[PDB]
RNA sequence: GAAACGAUGACUGAAUCCGCGCGGACCACCGCGCAAGGCUAAAUACUCCCAGUGACCGAUAGCGCAUAGUACCGUGAGGG
RNA sequence: AACGAUAAAAGAAGUGAGAAUCUUCUUCGCCGUAAGGACAAGGGUUCCUGGGGAAGGGUCGUCCGCCCAGGGAAAGUCGGGACCUAAGGUGAGGCCGAACGGCGCAGCCGAUGGACAGCAGGUCAAGAUUCCUGCACCGAUCAUGUGGAGUGAUGGAGGGACGCAUUACGCUAUCCAAUGCCAAGCUAUGGCUAUGCUGGUUGGUACGCUCAAGGGCGAUCGGGUCAGAAAAUCUACCGGUCACAUGCCUCAGACGUAUCGGGAGCUUCCUCGGAAGCGAAGUUGGAAACGCGACGGUGCCAAGAAAAGCUUCUAAACGUUGAAACAUGAUUGCCCGUACCGCAAACCGACACAGGUGUCCGAGUGUCAAUGCACUAAGGCGCGCGAGAGAACCCUCGUUAAGGAACUUUGCAAUCUCACCCCGUAACUUCGGAAGAAGGGGUCCCCACGCUUCGCGUGGGGCGCAGUGAAUAGGCCCAGGCGACUGUUUACCAAAAUCACAGCACUCUGCCAACACGAACAGUGGACGUAUAGGGUGUGACGCCUGCCCGGUGCCGGAA
């Protein structure tokens, strides 16, 4: 019918970016642990 | 009394409705109309602390003085009794004679106009502030704080009394509707009267909808929810209990005093709400 | 500076007859303002501009081979003097 | 457990030299000791990185990759 | 096997190496409250020009939303920011907590909202309240003037400021009629020769003693200190005083006049067809909004955000020979978003996928009306495999002799029935209802007559098998079980007898309330509620009612 994925800019960023995944330890860790996996995708900012 | 409705509808008998055939019609003053949000019944951690709370319709503040010593010593006169839909009761304006205006609650009779005093040297008529022990003993009245100053938290829902079984030391015995024994400071403040509204105990709701609209989303036997959820739950028909009665919580309900054993109130109650 | 901005002149049929109404048209430096770019063309070319618009454009992401890249993006701006007052150096064009 | 000693959370908080602490309950004896103040190189651990070697691999091996955390999947963490 | 809806295609012409598929032409078929148009969210060059044809395309392709290259997007007035606040998120000091951290007043972030200055036309292959033409508006700084003494905040008040339903008068959009006006040519196939046929028939701005329904509306003096910390030309109370009808005020809109546009077409050039010039009329009559006048009227209970801009007072403060306000000229105009797809082949569905996607506009005829049904207009398509065959069988559909539920687990399925009017209508009832019960009869075309119209009754005639002639369009009844009812439910095998409910009942709870989330004496819900309130539990409208057992368990109380 209707699916899971139904994109929203502001949602997306404001859900998944930098300042947010900064904002919170874990996602300095997530952070980090990405950059250690050599992502070029580093987060949804990165888009 | 209370409007009555036809059958017309099936669910438009048994409905009843207030007699706001006395409400001064007026959008209640602006710089006393404050706005209340609703809170799910979730708090500051957005869980559902209260339960069973959801919507109706859109609600309004008004400020409602109750410690009327921010202005005792001088009169106002009564202006309008318009409709509070976060109260039990009605409320009225006051027009005091200088400048101010205020709204304080509305007791049984009060007619629109009647000029109402504040202090202690004030004549034991409806309306009036008056400390408790300048109060006659056996009268009727409300609006009772548990301090002076504080704030009036006693006899506050539609047609209540609290009533002053007399004098004693500094703190007055006093008559709560619950039908209690409570020792008040002397120094405490009443307002004289009945609550009113009176009628409202009575109107009939009628169908769901009147719930919602006052915010109440429907309530919940544990008898249909599952182990998982809630204990009265599982069974294979509708079926009894098994165990006592009890809460979701397991602490059970019907017959089980609640109150904390100790505390500092224990030596102002002399009798109990039985 | 009064220079570096304006990294260049736009070149096509609409351009072209533009230049010939007496309106002329470049591609800037994105960061700039559009007084940054009246006080550009105003200082060197000795002109009086009373009419301006820019627009920011992409850069049509181009590949050559297994190497999906963007061009750089960039401003075009329009500007318009008073009183036929043609610029000399594109005159010829 | 016969539970010494240290160690602290809550209650208690002694002696300072003819004194204090321990010697696996506890006592005398007889021994080893100076609590309540601090710093300290050296040997030791690791190895992102640099170099040398190899009864280690040579394209399903070897890191995941002769390179790429890319293509691709995932809203994401992440997988790859 | 399948080539992704049974909306449908033909012939000519062209191009090419090659054509059922690409490009012209002339028809046909489908959508038309859409399958048209305009936005938003999302996508990202898919837009336009010229080219290409490996692969993507369910076939083919010379074609494309695919490949290449180049171009295209323009704002002081639209939308967002340079302003505001909501939920929420934050947040120095502050309150807490093994750590990371959790709270938290003011302040700040936060549009889905408040605020706010521009409209009409023209055009690129591709932009458009941006660019260009025509005539506006707003803020800002300076200057010549009218200056000629007050300006008016980080605080005051006013104002902003709001619900649903129903509805009166005026009006616009916008659509219909016509021997109104303008323009165009023609005679068809028996007639018509125009009184026929086709098309067009006012958009902006300015003024004007012209017309105008509707809508808002008081005023001034004085007192009280004690109301807004104080102030106070203000705001709020008290008092006095003022030609009730009103006038004061506004002008949606229309009429006039003017000016700028636009306008059917007509002409001229010419290159798979456009470039450029020109331009007539502008009527009476009717319909009519969910739009505007508007923050109108009335009724109702469930009782309807905040803040800035804004308007008024005063405080300091510098001025009171340059204080405001104003007219005019100059001058200035930041930042991103504007292409294109956007009910879909371009977004979400792995796909060029019978799904999903929020708001606006959505013409005409017939129809009681309508966003309904049939057919259409503008516009958009014929859904990217084709051709023939005309067996079984399978799917979707028509008709049906005699019979009419014999079927079967059961009338499952399918037919019946079908709209509007008029007659008429049961037990039972909570007097609302059942109820569109049932059951009948009418319905089209013409002429005359009346009536309030487009319209309709009446009377007589006419035709066909039949006249809501086509399409949209209830089968009905008797009697039980369960629930009272409207509602809710197992996303993707169960919609009910579930669940909720209004009602009643037991208890608990006197405020830092119980009760609930919680590192926790934090903070929060309960609640800015107060026993006619709040929690928990059970029954489940309404009506007559709800008995017998306190030994065990639980609970309340008692004390040797
Ligand atoms: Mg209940
Ligand atoms: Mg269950
Ligand atoms: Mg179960
Ligand atoms: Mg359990
Ligand atoms: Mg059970
Ligand atoms: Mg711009
Ligand atoms: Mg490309
Ligand atoms: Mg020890
Ligand atoms: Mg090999
Ligand atoms: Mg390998
Ligand atoms: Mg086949
Ligand atoms: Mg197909
Ligand atoms: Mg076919
Ligand atoms: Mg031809
Ligand atoms: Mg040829
Ligand atoms: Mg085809
Ligand atoms: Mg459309
Ligand atoms: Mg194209
Ligand atoms: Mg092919
Ligand atoms: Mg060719
Ligand atoms: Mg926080
Ligand atoms: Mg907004
Ligand atoms: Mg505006
Ligand atoms: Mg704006
Ligand atoms: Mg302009
Ligand atoms: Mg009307
Ligand atoms: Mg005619
Ligand atoms: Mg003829
Ligand atoms: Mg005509
Ligand atoms: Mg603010
Ligand atoms: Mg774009
Ligand atoms: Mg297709
Ligand atoms: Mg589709
Ligand atoms: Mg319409
Ligand atoms: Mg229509
Ligand atoms: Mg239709
Ligand atoms: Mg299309
Ligand atoms: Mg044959
Ligand atoms: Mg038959
Ligand atoms: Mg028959
Ligand atoms: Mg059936
Ligand atoms: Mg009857
Ligand atoms: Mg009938
Ligand atoms: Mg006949
Ligand atoms: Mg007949
Ligand atoms: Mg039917
Ligand atoms: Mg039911
Ligand atoms: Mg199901
Ligand atoms: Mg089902």
């Amino acid at each position: 019918m209707k699916r899971t994925y139904q994109p929203n800019n502001r949602k997306r960023a404001k859900t998944h970016g930098f300042r947010a995944r900064m904002k919170t330890k874990s996602g300095r860790n997530i952070l980090a642990r990405r950059r250690a996996k050599g992502r070029h995708q580093l987060t949804v900012s990165d888009e | 009394a209370v409007k009555k409705y036809k059958p017309y509808t099936p669910s438009r008998r048994q409905m009843t409705t207030a007699d706001f055939s006395g409400l001064a019609k007026k959008r209640p003053e602006k710089a006393l109309t404050e706005a209340l949000p609703k809170t799910g019944g979730r708090n500051n951690r957005g869980r559902i602390t209260s339960r069973f709370i959801g919507g109706g319709h859109k609600r309004l503040y008004r400020i409602i003085d109750f410690k009327r010593r921010d202005k005792s010593g001088v009169n106002a006169k009564v202006a309008a009794i318009e409709y509070d839909p976060n109260r039990s009761a009605r409320i009225a304006l006051l027009h005091y004679a200088d400048g101010e205006k205020r709204y304080i609650l509305a007791p049984e009779g009060l007619t629109v106009g009647a000029t109402v005093n504040a202090g202690p040297e004030a004549e034991p008529k409806l309306g009036n502030a008056l400390p408790l022990r300048f109060v006659p003993v056996g009268a009727v009245v409300h609006a009772l704080e548990l301090v002076p100053g504080k704030g009036a938290q006693l006899a506050r829902s539609a047609g209540t009394s609290v009533q002053v079984q007399g004098k004693e030391s500094d703190y007055v015995i006093v008559r709560l509707p619950s039908g209690e024994l409570r020792r008040v400071h002397s120094e405490c403040y009443a307002t004289i009267g009945a609550v009113g509204n009176a009628e409202h105990k009575n109107i009939v709701l009628g169908k769901a909808g009147r719930s919602r609209w006052l915010g109440r989303k429907p309530h919940q036997r544990g008898s249909a929810m599952n182990p998982v959820d809630h204990p009265h739950g599982g069974g294979e028909g509708r079926t009894g209990a098994g165990r006592v009665p009890v809460t979701p919580w397991g602490k059970p309900t019907k017959g089980l005093k609640t109150r904390r054993k100790r505390k500092t109130s224990d030596r102002f109650l002399v009798t109990r709400r039985k | 500076s009064h220079y570096d901005i304006l990294q260049a002149p736009v070149i096509s049929e609409k351009a072209y007859s533009a230049m010939e109404r007496g309106v002329y048209s470049f591609w800037v430096s994105p960061k700039a303002t559009k007084t940054e770019i009246k006080d550009a063309i105003q200082q060197a070319f000795g002109v009086r501009v009373i009419g301006i618009s820019t627009m920011n454009v992409p850069g049509k992401r181009k590949r050559v081979g297994r190497f999906i890249g963007q061009r750089n993006d960039r401003k075009k701006a329009i500007v318009r003097l008073a009183e036929g007052q043609s610029i000399e150096a594109l005159a010829g064009q």
